[PDB]
């Protein structure tokens, strides 16, 4: 018994994508000499952290 | 023989605090979303010589 059975397959691709992103953050603070000021504008998420 | 007062009358301070915030947002999603990956042509061959 001598012979062959074979073939080929293919796939066509024409994908095309673009992306842009802009951001400016302008926070402003006040503090006295020798002091300290902290500022947060955002949120908080819960995290599991145990000994 | 002099003695101090039980406490000293301090000055009282009034604090007025104002917090203001405004948020605005837009969201757009328009157009036609076509397929970008489709099957191509195929070919096969088979024979028995013996």
């Amino acid at each position: 018994n001598f012979g062959i059975i074979t073939g080929v397959l293919s796939t066509i691709n024409f994908a095309l994508s673009n992306g842009d992103a802009y951001l400016i953050a302008n926070p402003q603070l006040s503090a006295r000499s020798g002091g300290r000021t902290d500022f947060l504008a955002g949120g908080q998420v819960p995290i599991l952290q145990a000994l | 023989l002099a003695t101090p007062s039980p406490f000293d009358m301090e000055k009282m301070v009034w604090l007025d605090v104002n917090i203001l915030e405004i948020r605005k947002s837009v969201l757009e999603n328009f157009g036609v979303d076509w397929s970008k990956q489709i099957p191509g042509p195929f070919a096969a061959f088979g024979k028995d010589f013996v």
